């Protein structure tokens, strides 16, 4: 219950605090060996910010865990494409790692998604976004996405189920305090929390492509053995 | 069955 009398300060700080850090990085193999390495490492600041996005660990282990499966790809994006949101036209994938357009096409099919990447650091760019909007938004995304692929026999996942919504629900007041700050009327207010909220769909449908990406990737034996990361696939 | 286990607990 802790999750739901926080408000939009409270609320906006935790989201701040729980941040991960900025992970520095280290032939299409090479290539996709490189993000892997990146999404493999970055794969565990996730799951340790987490924990500390309010409501979360009041999941359950098992939803907790099925929500990340769910979310893995949708968050690194968001944070991808936020991080590469001031450097129009590429990817900061680490900041000693600012991949480009074009290099997203030293793998196969890769540019594509790199291309829907791009395109959404600058619809963030041109809107705007700020960090708090931002990790509203993640939390939103991480909490979302799994919420309707659970499985709903279990009246046990029926409160899970409806937790979610509760806080999904603060999160978009929060994300609503926070546009008010701005000063912005309420119709653009309303006329943001749509505005961002759309964007997401389309980084699931990201996430989607990005997720079978990575699975043919594997097939082809050309991802390194990240253990984790691998086992953020064999989920899907 | 487990890493994502095991960190987040
Ligand atoms: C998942 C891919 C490798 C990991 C990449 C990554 C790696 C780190 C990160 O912070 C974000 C992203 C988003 C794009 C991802 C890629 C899209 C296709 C490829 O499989």
């Amino acid at each position: 219950s802790l999750a739901l009398s926080l408000t939009a300060d409270q609320m906006v700080s935790a989201l701040l605090d729980a941040e991960p850090p900025i992970l520095y990085s280290e032939s299409e193999a090479s290539m996709m060996g490189l993000l892997t390495n990146l999404a493999d490492r970055e794969l565990v600041h996730m799951i340790n910010w987490a924990k500390r996005v309010p409501g979360f660990v009041d999941l359950t282990l098992h939803d907790q865990v099925h929500l990340l499966e769910c979310a893995w790809l949708e968050i690194l994006m968001i944070g991808l494409v936020w991080r590469s949101m001031e450097h129009p036209g590429k990817l900061l994938f680490a900041p000693n790692l600012l991949l480009d357009r074009n290099q997203g096409k030293c793998v196969e099919g890769m540019v594509e998604i790199f291309d829907m990447l791009l395109a959404t650091s600058s619809r963030f760019r041109m809107m705007n976004l700020q960090g708090e909007e931002f990790v509203c938004l993640k939390s939103i995304i991480l909490l979302n996405s799994g919420v309707y692929t659970f499985l709903s026999s279990t009246l046990k996942s029926l409160e899970e189920k409806d937790h979610i919504h509760r806080v999904l629900d603060k999160i978009t007041d929060t994300l609503i305090h926070l546009m008010a700050k701005a000063g912005l009327t309420l119709q653009q207010q309303h006329q943001r929390l749509a505005q961002l909220l759309l964007i997401l769909s389309h980084i699931r449908h990201m996430s989607n492509k990005g997720m079978e990406h990575l699975y043919s990737m594997k097939c082809k034996n050309v991802v390194p053995l990240y253990d984790l990361l691998l086992e953020m696939l064999d989920a899907h | 069955r487990x890493i994502x286990a095991r960190x987040x607990q």
